[PDB]
């Protein structure tokens, strides 16, 4: 897997490719990494398949809950906490997931890095998954906090492709969300394929 | 595992007065890709190629040590090797390393020198021979690439068919491994030439 | 050290169709290298619209899909309808991370229609993870079946091809030519594959005899 | 823990190696030089296991020079990267294995630039950009993302700027000062050391 | 593997399947597991196949070298010392298991042997992972005595219940018949198993596989 | 297995089962554990087949040879002198428990065991392999000196049924030898000519 | 049980036209040693169904104990219903898998036979919960010496006689005692037709030892 | 250890040998291993001193309860329930090879096994323990149906004796016991009065 | 991985802490703080295992700032490394041990400034200075060198900057910045970061 996030003036572009092994057989090349926590939070999966999707499921389920209870959204701070404490009582068991949660909330576009170890960490991006020192190379050659929308969709894009190509376990196709004020939206789907025809 | 090491995959397929032997690009370490042109098919006669997967390593010394052998063998004899004799030749290198083997497990395809009858085979990386009327696989997705050649596989294939064919079975099989691919060559070797393609591929 | 699995072998298969869904499987139960039986289906029927194919550990199939029985009569009890294909998926997602620390060993893989009428397939791996997919095999040859599917239903790697809509009578072939290939090459997949073809109509049931070496 | 990178353009191969020699949680030496000249053309670069490290590079080295001084006239960068091979390979399941990781740059008159990158395994590729070290992992995707085979020297030299302070960011390991050189039909010629 | 033999009233047969196995998937369909040892003594080989092919061609140019000093031909007692002398010295790593039977100046002899190098001499024997299937059936089944007929009906039900009821065996049944006067390599003798008649033409078109490159290099 | 000899004046007596395991599948029902190793001198083999088997030609060969040389009979005690020394030598690399016994001119009727690890002894008589546990009592209770050849062999007969209904490892048919100076005299005890002894069922 | 103690081999069972024959040694076996020679391994559950075991014969004895109890609890109410030969068979798959589940299993290898409203019941289940039906089982080193010889002759004539079923189940058991050493040549068979379930013994096999003669 | 017990027409008759060991060191030479459960109920003990000692009292106590509710003689078969229900509960954690027999006015003379794992079995007679290996053979061979009190005395006595021989853990004395409707009459047997059997000199 | 350093003078107690977060071969975050405010005039230092670090500090910072609300005053810097102490060796042998170093520092009123030293046994050392992490090893004999009790807050910041600089030349990880704060009679000062 390959999955990054990164904020900037107009909020929080997240990536992901899409592919899943068992060892090294391909399980599938359409998995969906990116899972929309409610209209304005994202989580990303990598590690362990069944235990990201459980896990963000019902950190899903806690935040709507607490939206209910509340009536006000979860900040970005509070979920990723949720998701820490969750966590942190199974560390030791072999649970594996890495994720990043990304929203916008009162303070702003949120970023937090949380994982199976119990890290829980804020910052300006990140990536997550067998892939990512192959991402946060291109990520970092690319990354300004002032960069153009379309820049930032073009250095997610290339980021995650140039992952796909190195790491044998990262492939598929690139899915590319973007994380707004009022939303985050679905900014596009692209077969590693088609991006390898394109960028030659 | 030892042979998952570098990932790879080979196969040969026997038609109608022709062979073809096939083989993934990938070069890497683990998860990590090194390269994108790695040989593992080696000419050892006009109408005769080796395919070998397995540790990478291993791959280069036995198609080394092999032409070595069949060089001082093709000098001393009057003659271009038969596919059944470097078959066998194959199989005395591997067994002489019984108790610290190679880890690699050719496939051979070729037409006779003098006859030009087709000839497939595989070994197992302590020398077991393995001839077939249809087709051979090694490899970390040799699964996969049974599941491709039992049912696409046809007697008396025409070069074109057969092209196609190990074409589909290999990028299909290798699609489902993730360290096999990143390219696929072929060679169709017929009586009066050798056909090389380089396969438009998935590169993830 | 009891070990409490073994590995009984078993393929399965779904396909969606527009308005149809394929759940096939062989018949041969195994352990080390011998057949405990040759007429041991793996799929099982779970609503009028479902079918659930399992393999792996067949004390852990017979389990689950008691598991999975209970569950639908206590659903339907408390909520006053059958559960749908979709929900069902959901759920067994949930029973099977309940064991996530001494899993069932279990592959599954649902096959349905969706509440549209539509094909519908859904496959897991041992604890719970899953997706909707067009089709998918699974089990002891799914290294074997996968790929041709890809390439035949996927049409992946061709080009110059009109991609047409899956009709049920080339599906079933394709059903029967991989799994007849798939008896050449896995030990474990032989004796008889069973086919259920889930429509609007019902579900029915083909049976096609495998090699038994 | 040791980085080796190297560019092969069209008539030159530009190659770097960090300057640190460590050992537990101390650097010894912050000018360390991972690089071997063996010919007028030739440079292997080498990390790995201590004592295995410069006892192959060495080995190679006087042996390569010894067929200089027999014959007349040099190994190519070809023949060379095969010599190194044989000898890896044949030392693999030896009582004497060499946990060594190379990369081996060079100039032929005929063949041009090449670099050739090896695992302690001994498998050889040639390539037209390579790393190795842990550093590897966060170089080779910018690698991959910005070289063209055409590549001018001064671009290669830029690129390669790219790679250190991708480490100097994001590497977890104190790395600062990398030793870089470069190889074309004049030989082998020092560029300024890449400092931070 | 299953493999089997028998000695009935004027000579001894000899069975095999013909599966080969990589784990638990089929590598061969089609492998040949009755070993010519000398032109009147055969050897089944079951375990590690290139063993079983190395040791077996080894002892039969060894033997064939003895018979040419000697002038005679072989006996079957000499080819089972070489084995089990050799499977003996390597103490079990050569994993062959072998059934070697045949017909010499003293008459038909039938002997297992082990890869630790003992050896049996047995008037019925099977070894492979069916050989308990096949076992049974010589137990229920075998009479002293049998004429040839009898005895191939007999040793092809006991390869058949190895191919049907062990994942290891498969496929083909080959027999071999050696007597006094004659030597029938059979192979196949049956062909129970045959792969399913494929349901769908998948006919690829020339160009259905794109390509980036292509070389033809002619020749002579 | 079951092995045994008993000494008598003017000879040897041996037996043993017949049978062969690997785990608990019996490879041989008819094994012939007796081993003609010189014209009036046997070993009785249990232990590991393979290696039982290779020692004992091995001896054979040795003992023929040096019986060339001589131009005499050899002498029991060199039989088991060579075993002994073979099955000592090798004791870490070997699993063979062995009784050697036979007939010479010097010393008449003898019985040796070479157990594992190579040690050698000289008895009235012996028994050995894993089912001679299951013996000791029956054979110390009804042991007497003097016996005949013929109470030797009926002696022999049931010590080694009793053995084989207990041990799994021992079975099938009971082989026995008689050794003297007019030669050997071989013969089968099988099914109902093995001494039987009533399961104790309730009253 | 985690060490099974005193243990008893193959069980075999075949369907035959009007019932189910099972069969089963008499012996408890200590390691080698064929230590208690006149043990029955087979069970009669109730009027249709009988149950043979493998394996350790302490856990036998425990879970005939318990199934023993059930048939009187329910015998008690009186009431027309009965436990059928499968439902015996499915709460023995669930004891088992239960058993398994702990950590803690019984150590045994089970074939149920049975009989009920004209139809013959073959049931297996093993000491993990894998349970199944068949027209022919056996545990054990049955598994390998005498259902080739079973599934052989089902193949050929699906439909047996009792009498058939019966010679084909003694057929078997020499087998059995000529290839297993933890055999021995003292069984029981036990049959279960419309009129209920009959175990007869103690039998046993004629042997055949010319071979004995055969080496040369 | 050897212990060993006959059912005959009346009775039974128990024995054992004397040592307990601990590696090859003799912790007592003149061990008691028949144990009286009640007034014509015994065991006798194999495998380890504390398990065994522990599971006796603990069935003396529950028999105890039970026959004085009852108001009856306790049954045999009761006796050796009570152990195989806990030697069967506990078979992980105990290491105990019990011979259960005594004499009821219901069934008479019995003898139960209750080797280790916990099974049950009545038998003719019964032996037990570490030395009762080495005269599989000879009660085999020797057993009688029909014996007297005195002959199963006896060849209990000889048995034992034997294994003693044999057995580096067996040894000392030989305890015999008979138990009938009368009473329970016990003996040691030591020295020269244990059965004596040469070692075959040459 | 992680470094905290803690200085005390005659009327202050200065602290500070690398400002990374890694993983694997990679920082993930070069911002990272890794003190905890107690109280106005207590700063908890914390670093080991991921998940029990936060999960300790945090729950020691809310039992403080509790006690604050209840009893309307502050636990002394004392008190609370006491109170610390307690909770780290009583989870010590139980099923949840918390695998974390600290250094606590404080100013109280009547006492003056305090620095306290915990390892994961929950061992507690008052000390006027000292430091946790490998990058102790090679600090711990400057401090020795160059301390003195009346050290003014100006050379304290000189002798942390030594420290820190030791630690660019000679410790093999790569840690850029650090936080730097310091405690007396006016509660808790935000320094500039120390950057390189
Ligand atoms: B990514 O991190 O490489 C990706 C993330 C995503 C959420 C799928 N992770 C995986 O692909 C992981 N794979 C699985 O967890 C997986 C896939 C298929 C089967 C099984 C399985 C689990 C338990 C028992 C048997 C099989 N797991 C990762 C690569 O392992
Ligand atoms: B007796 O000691 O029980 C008997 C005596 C022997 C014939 C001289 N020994 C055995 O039956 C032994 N069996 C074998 O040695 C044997 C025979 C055939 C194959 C194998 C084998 C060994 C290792 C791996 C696979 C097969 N062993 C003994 C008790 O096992
Ligand atoms: B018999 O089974 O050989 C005999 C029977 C017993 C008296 C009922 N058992 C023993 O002698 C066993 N010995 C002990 O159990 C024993 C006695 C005293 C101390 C110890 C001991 C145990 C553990 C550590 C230290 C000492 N054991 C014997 C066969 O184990
Ligand atoms: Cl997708
Ligand atoms: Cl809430
Ligand atoms: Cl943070
Ligand atoms: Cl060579
Ligand atoms: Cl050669
Ligand atoms: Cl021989
Ligand atoms: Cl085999
Ligand atoms: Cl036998
Ligand atoms: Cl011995
Ligand atoms: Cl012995
Ligand atoms: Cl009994
Ligand atoms: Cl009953
Ligand atoms: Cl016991
Ligand atoms: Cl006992
Ligand atoms: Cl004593
Ligand atoms: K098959
Ligand atoms: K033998
Ligand atoms: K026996
Ligand atoms: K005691
Ligand atoms: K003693
Ligand atoms: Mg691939
Ligand atoms: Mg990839
Ligand atoms: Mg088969
Ligand atoms: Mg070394
Ligand atoms: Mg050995
Ligand atoms: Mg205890
Ligand atoms: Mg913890």
């Amino acid at each position: 897997t390959t999955t990054l996030a990164f904020k900037f003036r107009h909020g929080v572009i997240v990536a992901a490719d899409s592919r899943a092994t068992a060892g090294a057989y391909i399980a599938s090349q359409t998995v969906k990494k990116v899972i929309e926590i409610n209209p304005y939070l994202l989580g990303t999966m990598a590690g362990g398949a069944a235990d990201c999707s459980f896990w963000e499921r019902l950190l899903a389920r806690q935040c709507r809950i607490y939206e209910l209870r509340n009536k006000e959204r979860i900040s970005v701070a509070a979920a990723s906490k949720l998701l820490a404490n969750m966590v942190y009582q199974y560390k030791g068991m072999g649970l594996s997931m890495g994720t990043m949660i990304c929203g916008w909330d009162k303070r702003g576009p949120g970023l937090y890095y949380v994982d199976s170890e119990g890290n829980r960490i804020s910052g300006a991006t990140f990536s997550v998954g067998s892939g990512s020192v192959y991402a946060y190379g291109v990520m970092d050659r690319g990354y300004s906090y002032d960069l153009e929308v379309e820049q930032a969709y073009d250095l997610a894009r290339r980021a995650i492709y140039q992952a796909t190509y190195r790491d044998a376990y990262s492939g598929g196709a690139v899915n590319l969300y973007h994380v707004r004020e009022d939303g985050w939206i679905r900014v596009s789907s692209d077969n590693v394929a088609d991006l390898h025809e394109k960028y030659s | 595992s030892i042979m998952s090491y570098n990932g790879g995959a080979v196969m040969a397929m026997k038609g109608k007065n022709c062979v073809a032997i096939a083989a993934d690009r990938r070069f890497g370490i683990q998860a990590q890709m090194v390269t994108t042109d790695f040989q593992k098919i080696f000419p050892m006669g006009d109408r005769l190629y080796i395919g070998l997967a397995g540790l990478a390593t291993d791959v280069q010394t036995v198609a080394q040590r092999l032409k070595f052998r069949l060089n001082l063998y093709e000098l001393k004899e009057g003659r271009q090797i038969k596919p059944y004799t470097l078959m066998s030749m194959v199989a005395n290198l591997l067994y002489e390393k019984r108790f610290g083997p190679y880890y690699t497990e050719p496939v051979i395809a070729g037409l006779d020198p003098k006859t030009f009858k087709p000839f497939i085979c595989s070994l197992d990386l302590i020398g077991c021979p393995m001839v077939t009327d249809d087709f051979v696989v090694s490899g970390t997705c040799a699964e996969q690439m049974y599941g491709m050649c039992e049912s696409l596989w046809e007697p008396n294939m025409d070069p074109d068919h057969l092209f196609e064919t190990i074409s589909q079975a290999m990028l299909n099989a290798v699609d489902r491994d993730a360290v096999s691919g990143m390219g696929v060559i072929v060679h169709i070797i017929e009586k009066d030439k050798i056909t090389t393609r380089t396969l438009k591929a998935r590169m993830d | 050290r009891f070990s409490p699995y073994v590995f009984n072998g078993g393929t399965i298969l779904a396909i969606a169709g527009e308005d149809f869904a394929i759940v096939a499987s062989d018949t041969r139960l195994s352990e080390g290298f011998s057949i405990h039986t040759r007429d041991s289906p793996k799929c099982y029927k779970l609503t009028d619209k479902t079918v659930i194919g399992c393999s792996g550990f067949h004390g852990d199939c017979l389990t689950l899909t008691k598991i999975i029985e209970a569950r639908l009569k206590m659903y339907k009890h408390s909520n006053n309808k059958a559960m749908t294909t979709g929900a069902i998926a959901a759920m067994l997602s949930t029973i099977l991370y309940s064991r996530r620390f001494f899993p069932y060993y279990v592959y599954n893989i649902i096959g349905g229609l969706d509440e549209e009428g539509k094909g519908a397939v859904y496959s897991f791996d041992p604890v719970g993870s899953y997706q909707r997919d067009s089709f998918k095999a699974g089990g002891s040859a799914s290294a074997m079946l996968q790929p041709l599917l890809d390439n035949q239903v996927g049409f992946k790697n061709m080009q110059n091809v009109e991609h047409v809509p899956l009709s049920l009578d080339r599906a079933m072939r394709l059903v029967k030519d991989v799994f007849i290939s798939a008896a050449e090459r896995d030990v474990y997949t032989g004796d008889a594959l069973r086919i259920c073809i889930v429509t609007k109509e019902g579900i029915r049931e083909e049976t096609v005899s495998l090699r038994k070496d | 823990m040791e980085y080796l990178i190297g560019i092969q353009g069209p008539d030159y191969v530009l190659v770097a190696s960090d300057r640190v020699a460590a050992s537990n949680i101390v650097q010894m030496k912050d000018d360390h030089d991972k690089m071997f000249k063996m010919s007028e053309k030739i440079l292997l670069l080498c990390v790995g296991e201590a004592g295995d490290t410069v006892q192959f590079a060495e080995y190679i080295q006087k042996n390569v020079q010894l067929y200089k001084m027999r014959n007349g006239y040099e190994l190519s960068p070809t023949a060379a990267a095969n010599f190194t091979r044989r000898n890896l390979a044949d030392c693999l399941r030896s009582r004497t294995p060499y946990h060594v990781n190379l990369l081996l740059a060079g100039y032929d008159e005929h063949e041009g630039p090449a670099l050739y990158y090896m695992d302690y395994l001994a498998a050889l590729a040639k390539a037209p950009f390579a790393a190795h070290g842990y550093g590897a992992f966060l170089t080779l995707s910018i690698l991959d993302r910005y070289y063209t085979p055409t590549i001018s020297r001064e671009r290669a030299v830029e690129l390669l700027r790219k790679c250190l302070e991708e480490l100097q960011k994001r590497f977890i390991l104190n790395l600062p000062t990398f030793s870089v050189r470069i190889i074309d039909k004049n030989g082998i010629h020092d560029l300024d050391n890449i400092s931070f | 593997t299953t493999i089997a033999g028998v000695v009935y009233k004027d000579g001894i047969v000899l069975g095999a399947d013909t599966r080969a196995t990589e784990g638990m998937v089929v590598a061969d369909k089609n492998c040949s597991k009755i070993h010519f040892i000398s032109p009147n003594i055969y050897c089944c080989g079951a375990g590690t196949a290139a063993d079983t092919d190395m040791t077996t061609q080894l002892i039969s140019s060894n033997l064939e070298l003895h018979s040419l000093s000697t002038g005679r031909l072989p006996r079957v007692v000499t080819a089972n010392r070489m084995l089990k002398q050799m499977l003996f010295r390597y103490q079990g790593y050569i994993g062959a298991a072998l059934v070697l039977g045949g017909v010499d100046v003293t008459g038909p002899h039938l002997y297992s042997i082990y890869p630790h190098g003992s050896t049996d001499k047995l008037p019925y024997v099977t070894m492979g992972s069916g050989s308990l299937a096949a076992m049974a059936v010589f137990e229920d089944k075998f009479r002293p005595d049998m004429e040839e007929e009898e005895a191939k009906n007999l040793v092809s039900e006991a390869i058949a219940a190895g191919i049907f009821n062990d994942l290891g065996s498969g496929s083909n049944i080959d027999l071999c018949v050696i007597s006094k006067n004659k030597l029938d390599f059979l192979r196949p003798y049956t062909v129970p198993n045959k792969k399913g008649t494929r349901l769908g033409r998948y006919r690829c078109e020339k160009g259905t596989t794109a390509v980036l490159t292509e070389k033809i290099t002619p020749l002579e | 297995t079951t092995i045994m000899a008993v000494q008598f004046d003017g000879g040897v007596v041996l037996g043993a089962d017949s049978r062969t395991t690997t785990g608990s599948y019996i490879a041989n029902r008819v094994t012939d554990k007796l081993t003609p190793i010189h014209d009036r001198i046997f070993c009785c083999r249990s232990g590991s087949a393979a290696d039982t088997q290779a020692v004992a030609d091995a001896v054979t060969y040795q003992l023929g040879f040096h019986s060339i040389e001589l131009n005499e009979p050899p002498l029991v005690h060199t039989a088991a002198s060579l075993f002994k020394e073979m099955c000592y030598r090798y004791r870490e690399d070997l699993m063979a428990g062995i009784i050697i016994a036979g007939w010479d001119p010097q010393e008449g009727g003898q019985v040796y065991s070479v157990p594992m690890g190579g040690m050698m002894v000289r008895q009235s008589f012996a028994i050995g392999g894993s089912g001679s546990s299951y013996i000791y009592g029956y054979v110390d209770a009804t042991y007497r000196e003097g016996m005949t050849k013929e109470e030797c062999l009926q002696f022999t007969a049931n010590a080694l049924a009793l053995a084989m209904e207990r041990d799994g490892s021992s079975g099938g048919v009971i082989r026995l030898a008689a050794i003297a100076e007019s030669g050997v005299e071989r013969q089968v005890l099988l099914g109902d000519q093995i001494p039987k002894f009533a399961v104790a069922t309730l009253p | 049980t985690q060490n099974p103690m005193v243990t008893g081999t193959s069980v075999l069972g075949v369907k035959f036209e009007g019932g189910v024959v099972i069969a089963a040694d008499m012996l408890g076996s200590y390691g080698s040693l064929a230590r208690f020679r006149n043990i029955s391994r087979i069970m009669r559950v109730n009027n249709s169904t009988m149950l043979g075991a493998s394996g350790d014969y302490a856990d036998f004895q425990y879970l005939k104990q318990v199934l023993g109890q059930m048939v009187i609890d329910e015998e008690l109410l009186g009431d027309g219903h009965s436990y059928s030969p499968r439902a015996i068979h499915s709460w023995l798959t669930r004891a088992m898998y239960s058993r398994r589940s702990k950590m803690n299993p019984l150590w045994n290898t089970m074939v149920i036979g049975g009989y009920a409203d004209g139809e013959s019941f073959l049931g297996y289940v093993d000491m993990l919960g894998v349970a199944y039906e068949a027209p022919s089982l056996a545990t054990g080193y049955g598994a390998y010496l005498a259902q080739p010889l079973l599934r052989e002759v089902l193949e050929k004539q699906p439909v047996l006689s009792q009498t058939e079923a019966r010679d084909l189940v003694e057929r078997c058991m020499r087998v059995l005692y000529y290839r297993d050493a933890r055999s021995y040549n003292r069984f029981q068979i036990a049959t279960v037709t419309e009129k209920g379930v009959e175990i007869e013994g103690p039998l046993s096999t004629e042997t055949n030892w010319d071979i004995a003669h055969m080496i040369s």
